């Protein structure tokens, strides 16, 4: 696992071509996330 | 491990607000459904609260350290995470073994605002070979699992991604 850029705790991937896409995020320390909900699902055929 | 899973009732406001975030953040993907399958919505079968005192205290300790480095602002978000290692994460927490070595922003742990983005990683990088039963990345039968996670961003480095 790499380090976050100096002076930063995470990276934000800002959508920059796809106008509809939401952001993605990267942390470099496992302690900075807690898995609060487990969602069991199926994708639905349109 | 110390982890218990508590089932939420569909009548519980917490079940309903987590389901809405899952359903409302589906988008179309540039791969036309290659990785995660073709769909506009989910059939939610179950939502469980992940309860682990030790993992929670590990998270809140780190959150206080970040907050004190960032003018008392943790910059906490609720984000999706899809992984073949979801069962190891709920028991042992996130660590370097859950990192995406080849990710666009280097070796880290990736989260998404779009539930359908996290859905692309449930069966591995690029959807791997799809469900273990039918080898189908667009399987409509097999049960899938995602995590909805509490994530401390603190001071986040902004990468514009064209
Ligand atoms: O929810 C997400 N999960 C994963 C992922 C990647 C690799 C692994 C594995 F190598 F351990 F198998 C496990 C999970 N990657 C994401 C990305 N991304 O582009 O990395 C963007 C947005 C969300 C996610
Ligand atoms: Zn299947």
């Amino acid at each position: 696992m790499a380090h976050s850029p100096p002076g930063h705790h995470s990276v934000t991937g800002r959508p920059s071509v796809n106008g509809l896409a939401l952001a993605e995020y990267v942390i470099y320390r496992g302690e900075q996330a807690y898995p609060e909900y487990l969602i069991t699902y199926q994708i639905m055929r349109p | 491990s110390g982890t218990i899973l508590i089932d939420l009732s569909p009548d519980d406001k917490e079940f309903q607000s987590v389901e809405e975030e899952m359903q409302s953040t589906v988008r179309e993907h540039r791969d036309g459904g290659h990785a995660g399958g073709i769909f506009n919505r989910y059939n939610i079968l179950k939502i469980q609260k992940v309860c682990n005192k030790k993992l929670w205290e590990r998270y809140t300790h780190r959150r206080k350290e970040v907050s004190e480095e960032n003018h008392n602002h943790a910059n906490e978000r609720m984000l999706f995470h899809g992984s073949p290692f979801v069962n190891a994460i709920i028991h042992k927490g996130f660590d370097e073994r859950h990192a995406y070595i080849g990710g666009m922003f280097g070796a880290g742990i990736y989260f998404a605002e779009n539930s359908s983005k996290s859905n692309q990683y449930v069966y591995g990088i690029g959807g791997g070979t799809g469900c273990p039963v039918h080898k189908d990345r667009s399987c409509y039968i097999c049960h899938r699992q995602l995590l909805f996670c509490r994530v401390t961003l603190g001071k986040s480095f902004l990468q514009f991604s064209a």
